[PDB]
């Protein structure tokens, strides 16, 4: 059968057999330099895999597929505020793309049983106060569907 | 100039067409369409037409 | 301060952001051998209407994809009744090595200057099931 699916522009019906692999991408306008961009992706937990193990597997995937992937920090993260906020984990990490070092924050949360929601910020240069505030303002304003 | 941070032609029909063929023809696309690697999906897409 | 909705919830974004999200739906475990659906976005150039935009997209695909062929172009509708969106759809093929894919793509002006594109892809010529999926998918869209 067909189930509802919601996007910014409206809703439609999707056969329940389809897995959602949508990647949201938000391009922001720069000032003097190129601006960080934002991204939301999805994943499925393996059987008996908890979030820390999932994050480990993702770090390994980044190392296998990218150049010079380097974890700079790993810590708890929170999506939203109040009773419905999601508790998860985040990293900050760099990698090399051609001649340039790319900076990313990536946070994972179990939104529903077995389902991971990932929030990513990507910058072509080191984080600054503006980029950090964007990250925390974005995560804090997420309102999970109840 | 980098499509990860700027508007580009990787949009609309073009990206829709690339995504479909990639799912079928490129095993690596399963990794760039989920989890942490999906953060760089547009970089992967650009490489498929360069 | 601008709200944004996804399946899992909603949030706020900077005021001037451009949405380049790609919705992607696959039949997991049969991804290489089953139909897939995806939805993408684009922005019209100044003074560019939808027919000219699709003209431009067709040329981009011929330039960037392998042996891209447009087999048909015809009116399309996203949704039903009063709120439906008008647009155009194409049927096409292209290749990546020795793998041929078949695609239907439809584009619509969702809001002023903003294009919404629906793409169905199959590794095989479209059978009756795939045509039914295409038409039920577009007909069920409800603009916000």
């Amino acid at each position: 059968m067909d189930r509802p699916y919601r996007i910014q522009e409206g809703c439609f019906v999707l056969p329940e057999t389809f897995t959602d692999r949508s990647v949201n991408i938000f391009i922001l306008e720069g000032n003097e330099r190129t601006s960080p961009s934002l991204n939301i992706s999805r994943d499925t937990l393996k059987p008996d895999e908890d979030l820390p193990a999932y994050i480990d597997r993702q770090i390994a995937l980044m190392k296998k597929n990218l150049g010079q992937h380097r974890v700079l920090s790993r810590a708890p993260a929170q999506a939203g505020t109040g009773n419905d906020a999601l508790m998860g984990e985040q990293i900050a990490a760099t990698h090399k793309s051609g001649k340039t070092e790319v900076y990313q924050r990536q946070a994972g949360f179990i939104a529903t049983p077995g389902k991971v929601l990932v929030f990513t910020l990507t910058s072509p240069r080191p984080f600054d106060d503006k980029a950090d505030l964007l990250w925390n303002t974005w995560l804090a304003g997420f309102q999970p569907d109840k | 100039d980098d499509p990860i941070y700027h508007t580009s032609a990787l949009a609309g029909f073009l990206i829709g067409a690339i995504i479909g063929i990639a799912i079928i023809a490129l095993a690596a696309f399963a990794f760039f369409s989920c989890g942490f690697l999906a953060g760089l999906i547009l970089g992967f897409m650009a490489d498929q037409i360069a």
